[PDB]
RNA sequence: UUCAUCUAGACAGCCGGACGGUGGCCAUGGAAGUCGGAAUCCGCUAAGGAGUGUGUAACAACUCACCGGCCGAAUGAACUA
RNA sequence: GCAGUCAAGCGUUAUAGCGACAUUGCUUUUUGAUUCGAUGUCGGCUCUUCCUAUCAUACCGAAGCAGAAUUCGGUAA
């Protein structure tokens, strides 16, 4: 599959055609561009920005974990 | 003036042959598209087969001929159908080709052979046969060969 | 099969006999084997019919026979055979000659029918089937390339029929 | 740096003046290293070091055979 | 419990640097496929989490059943038992912890390409010129040689025009062949033009010494037409330094006009020893690319 | 230059006296393990010396008088 | 223990014994018989498909090689042991890299024919200088001035430790290629070569000299005489 | 200790040869002994693999398998203690 | 671990019996998904020293080791 000894030199399944090829992209990338715009509805407004200035959330309680000992 | 030789490996018939030849042409000062057509023009009479070309050049002109070779000659006399790269692919070349076919083979490769007889020419022949993989008188040829040194065979011109 | 007794033995080959076929107009067997041969015989006498068919590299994987319906009249049928080598190879029997080879696959060919409108569909382990053109000089008119692994066994609409020939149900 | 930038590298200027000597040199003296260490390693790295010479040992006797 | 610990951490800090192929953006998810093989990458990557669950299994499995050993022989034999399946689970690694370390080897040196910036693709037949062009406009290392496919990889190089930071990318020559027998080195400038929204600039040699004729040439680009729709095109006719379109004879002038007819591509010529024309063909490509992309911002 | 513990060489009697206990029950179990085992069971003259000759002769001699010596 | 640890390779070939020598011991033995002339020709720093050359030439005849020691105890070391009478002289006349011509023409057409072939060679050690040859300043190319650079394609950078250190030539890399500060004289004209400057000319392809076969003597099977030819033996 | 090589030349070295059909067939953008898959033959030999590795984008060049020239008397391999 | 395969040796005139190195099956399947009975002694504080089986610091070697950073290894308490 690859390296040194590798024997494939082609893909597996090709494209039909440059048409085929450039649609699939086209809606490939579109669903791309919403799925991140769904995720920066939340995680970059949240999670990522807290890093760039340096803020941490708080360590959780041990309290909050009581009723999950051995 | 100097004459100058180039030897290259070509499809027969198709044009577009000498790009390879494109770092040759560029200190030569030719034509790239008149070198594919000389070639194509002698390489007519081998369809779909690769053969040994030989490019001449002196002053301003450009010769195309094709060298004759023991593999290519055993190929052509094969008579396989003519395939297009696109349809044919992993082909085996796996007929038949009769005793006389082989000697006139031997006789087109005497000229520049180390052989001292035509026998060993045709032992040669045979040899390049059996590399391509084809069969000679329904029979192996090494078997064929065999049958050769034993003297079961026996070549008419000494 | 009427006394459930041996009535013939047939001891030409030199290795394992991998593949059996009967004409399907019911005169040979054609009996293709491990040490890359393929032998017919003559069932009546159990005899062995000239010498064996040879050109495979490689053990024989399936036998196939052209219909009776395609064969003219005053001839026999000629005989397709498969090989662990990738080649189909086609025998003309009357003559004891090998006709073609077609060559395409590129790995073990798993199996070859012949069809009822002049056409050889053969299965290799390179996970394409081939669309072969008896009428022109033995030449792979299609490639099909949709398993994702090996074809182990394929199957056309009339199997049945392209391998009883004339015969029937009566046996006529 | 983009591909296979060190062998492009090696392409475009060479390699130090003294490589090819150097690595001689090196491959001649592992006879001696080879001893050296089987005589002077102690322990655990002995005990695998005289392992992987017998392994070693019997997968070129396997390839000659 | 020690041992079961070593193993998770290789083999989290494996699953962990390693990129997430469908995650990424899809012109490296194109690019990587082609480079390593999907099923093949996700496979041995899965290969891995797999085996990091089964020696976690091992490790408590082995440390309950050591609560109720008797003896040191038989605490020694539990626990040599553990770590002899925890290597087993492991020598069952072994083909794909070779193909991962070529993979990672290989993707640590691959060039960094911005999907949304501003980018000038090349592309065209082999030996046209595309990356001597790369060089006189950029300051990447691209060898230039006589010979088809010296470049085997998408190269990149960079430059600045009006106080805006441009890449240029440079692929390896595409043949006129259709799409199911075209092979991973074509495959990488296909999908190269198919996905990076850019000014694509092809380039034509009309004194076909890159062995490929103009009738050829045009074929190409006629045949790669579909692939740079709502892209910026234009036509780049190098090595004018040996012959001029100018020049030309009258059915290949032809096929010249029928090139321009297609809109709106633009031709304009240019020579690697003119620093003044490559120039001025990279100007005109940034400002087309500039207006495209303010075009498309203001709606 | 910092030099570590060397190993004791001075006889300890706890152990001498246990090597003894342990040689003698390994001889018991060898000589067990020998008369229970099933297990199936004349290098000639020298390449190196020099009258090799002469004793090859003397052994043929040697044999063919044996021959006839209990014949008669 | 401390020897030195022979090398071993895995090759498709054996070496040849005693039986090898025997059989060119035994065909000398018959030919001496078969044919009438034996002619001793030198041959040393011969190219095979030269010698080829000259077997084909001479079809019908035997050209036989082998250990020059083999060749000699063949024909008959001594008086006493020689295969025929007055032998023993041919058998003594054999010298270096030693063929042996068995053959039925006549002493006039093979000495013409040795007198007439001729082919070109490269230039041995110990030999004279055929020409002067200069690698010219800059980029060195891979005939090194011989044709035209704008012909020529430059020598591959690989070769750049091999000119550097086997044959000290002060070479640099710049840009792949291999360049000198200054041009670099190998050879002048009418010089004693040795093997740094030979090796040298053998790796730009140049060759000037002229190569030739000698013919010491000849035996006669009838005539029972040895006659010195003395053919290109200056 | 047992095998082998050896003044019709031991081992080590240096030098020279290391060829011809032939760039063998399929495959590749390219692949010429040396990315791969199957055959691995024939000739001329003193000998020379459809090639042991370095190397090239492919060639080239080098190498070693094998053979010869110089040198001149012992040498090598596997086992045991 | 159990069951097997190979075969350098061991063994022997009866291809029996041992048997290193390698290797396969189960455990454990493919797309990186998603707590289960220690039956009997434990821990702090203050303070010292020792080992090296080295985490950091010193010096080295190897790696597609560009740089930066890291990994594996050697000497070293
Ligand atoms: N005369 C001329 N030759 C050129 C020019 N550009 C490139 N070449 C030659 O074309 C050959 C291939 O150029 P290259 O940059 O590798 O083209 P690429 O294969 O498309 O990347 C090189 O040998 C150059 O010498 C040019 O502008 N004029
Ligand atoms: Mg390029
Ligand atoms: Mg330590």
């Amino acid at each position: 599959a690859f390296g040194p000894k590798a024997q494939r030199k082609r893909p597996r399944l090709a494209a039909s055609n440059l048409e085929d090829l450039v649609k699939a992209t086209n809606e490939d990338i579109t669903k791309y561009e919403e799925k991140q715009v769904l995720d920066a509805t939340l995680g970059l407004m949240g999670n990522q920005e807290d890093k760039e200035n340096g803020w941490t959330s708080a360590a959780k309680e041990a309290i909050f974990s009581k009723g999950q000992s051995k | 003036n100097e004459v100058k030789y180039l030897y290259l490996r070509a499809v027969g018939g198709e044009v577009g042959a000498s790009a390879a030849l494109a770092p040759k042409i560029g200190p030569l000062g030719l034509s790239p598209k008149k070198v594919g057509e000389d070639i194509a023009k002698a390489t007519k009479e081998f369809k779909g087969i690769k053969v040994t070309v030989q490019l001449k050049i002196q002053n301003r002109q450009a010769a195309a001929s094709v060298v004759p070779s023991a593999s290519s000659l055993v190929i052509t006399a094969l008579k396989e159908p003519p395939r297009d790269r696109k349809k044919d692919k992993n082909v085996k070349h796996s007929g038949n080709i009769q005793l006389d076919e082989i000697i006139e083979i031997a006789r087109q490769m005497r000229d520049k052979s180390f052989g001292r007889t035509l026998a060993s020419v045709t032992k040669e022949i045979l040899g390049t046969a059996q590399s391509v993989g084809c069969r000679v008188d329904f029979k192996n040829p090494h078997d064929i060969i065999e049958g050769i040194n034993a003297g079961e065979i026996e070549i008419p011109e000494n | 099969c009427d006394t459930q007794t041996p009535m013939h033995t047939l001891k030409g080959h030199y290795n394992w006999v991998l593949c059996v076929s009967w004409s399907p107009d019911g005169e040979v067997i054609a009996t293709g084997s491990m040490d890359n041969t393929i032998r017919l015989w003559d069932p009546k006498s159990g005899q062995c019919l000239g010498d064996a068919l040879r050109g495979h590299s490689k053990w024989i994987t399936s036998l196939s026979w052209e219909p009776i319906h395609l064969v003219k009249p005053g001839s026999k049928p000629r005989l397709a055979s498969s090989s662990k080598d990738g080649t189909i190879k086609i025998w003309d029997t009357v003559s004891r000659v090998c006709q073609y080879t077609m060559s395409g696959h590129t790995n073990s060919v798993s199996c070859v029918k012949w069809g009822g409108q002049g056409l050889l569909y053969s299965g290799s382990h390179d996970r394409t089937v081939r669309v072969w053109d008896i009428n022109s000089q033995g030449r792979c008119i299609n490639i099909l390339k949709s398993h994702a692994h090996w074809v182990n066994h394929l199957s056309l609409s009339t199997d049945y029929a392209l391998r009883i020939g004339a015969f029937d149900h009566t046996g006529k | 740096p983009q591909n296979d930038y060190i062998e492009r590298h090696i392409k475009q200027h060479g390699k130090r003046l003294d490589h090819e000597e150097r690595k001689r040199k090196r491959e001649a003296r592992e006879s001696h290293k080879i001893s050296e260490r089987a005589q002077k390693l102690t322990g655990w790295k002995g005990k695998q070091f005289a392992k992987k010479r017998y392994a070693e040992k019997v997968s070129m006797r396997k390839k000659i055979k | 419990k020690y041992t079961g610990e070593g193993f998770v951490e290789k083999f989290e800090d494996i699953l962990k640097g390693f990129p997430n192929i469908n995650d990424v953006h899809p012109f490296h998810r194109d690019l990587m496929d082609t480079l390593y093989e999907k099923n093949h990458y996700k496979i041995s990557l899965a290969a891995i989490s797999r085996a990091k669950s089964l020696v976690e299994q091992v490790a408590r499995d082995y440390v309950r059943l050591l609560k109720f050993g008797q003896s040191l022989f038989q605490c020694k034999q539990l626990k040599r038992a553990a770590l002899g399946r925890m290597a087993t689970i492991v020598k069952k690694l072994r083909d794909p912890l070779a193909y991962l370390e070529q993979v990672r080897q290989h993707i640590g040196r691959l060039p960094s390409i911005d999907p949304n910036t501003r980018t000038l693709l090349i592309c065209g037949y082999p030996n046209v010129g595309k990356s001597s062009f790369l060089r006189c406009i950029t300051k990447s290392d691209v060898d230039v040689q006589p010979y088809a496919f010296t470049t085997k990889s998408l190269y990149v190089g960079h430059f600045d025009y009006k106080y805006l930071r441009f890449q240029a990318i440079d692929t390896p020559g595409i043949l006129d062949r259709p799409t199911e027998e075209m092979n991973n080195i074509e495959m990488q400038s296909i999908y190269a033009i198919a996905h990076l929204r850019s000014c694509v600039l092809y380039f034509m040699d009309l004194s076909e010494q890159c062995g490929f004729t103009i009738e050829a040439q045009v074929k190409l680009f006629h045949s790669i037409k579909p692939l740079f729709a709502n892209k910026s095109v234009m036509v780049v006719i190098n090595k004018t330094d040996i012959i001029r379109p100018e020049d030309l004879d009258e059915e290949r002038a032809q096929l010249l006009e029928s090139v321009k007819e297609v809109p709106g591509v633009e031709i304009m010529t240019s020579s690697c020893q003119l620093e003044e024309n490559v120039m001025e063909v990279r100007n005109k490509a940034c400002e087309k690319l500039l207006a495209s992309r303010i075009e498309n911002k203001l709606k | 230059m910092r030099v570590r513990k060397r190993q004791s060489r001075r006889t300890s009697t706890k152990l001498k006296e246990g090597i003894k206990k342990k040689a003698s029950a390994h001889r018991k179990k060898e000589k067990k393990m020998a008369k229970k085992d099933v297990t199936w069971r004349d290098p000639g003259i020298p390449s190196n010396f020099p009258y090799k000759a002469k004793i090859l002769e003397e052994i043929e001699a040697k044999k063919m008088k044996d021959l006839e010596e209990r014949e008669l | 223990r401390s020897k030195r640890s022979k090398l071993v390779t895995l090759a498709q070939t054996d070496k040849k014994g005693r039986e090898n020598k025997e059989r060119i011991f035994d065909e000398v033995r018959e030919a001496l018989d078969t044919y009438r002339y034996v002619w001793v020709l030198h041959l040393d720093d011969v190219r095979t498909p030269v010698l080829q050359e000259i077997r084909t030439s001479w079809a019908g005849s035997k050209l036989i090689m082998g250990k020059r020691k083999v060749l000699q105890k063949a024909l008959g070391e001594k008086r006493e042991e020689e295969y025929k009478e007055n032998l023993y002289q041919l058998s003594k006349l054999c010298s270096g890299v030693t063929g042996l011509l068995f053959t039925d023409e006549d002493v006039n057409t093979v000495k013409e024919y040795f007198k007439s072939y001729v082919r070109s060679d490269y230039s041995r050690p110990n030999t004279k200088a055929p020409l002067t040859f200069t690698i010219p300043e800059g980029i060195v190319y891979s005939r090194g001035g011989q044709i035209p650079a704008e012909e020529d394609v430059p020598m591959i950078h690989s070769l750049e430790p091999t000119m550097r250190n086997k044959f000290e030539i002060p070479t640099k890399i710049k840009a792949g290629k291999i360049t000198i500060d200054s041009p670099y004289l190998v050879c002048t004209e009418g010089e004693k070569l040795d093997v740094r400057q030979a090796l040298i000319l053998k790796q730009f392809g140049i060759a000037a000299s002229e190569f030739k076969v000698k013919v010491s003597a000849y035996y006669d099977n009838d005539s029972s005489t040895v006659e010195s030819t003395n053919i290109n033996m200056e």
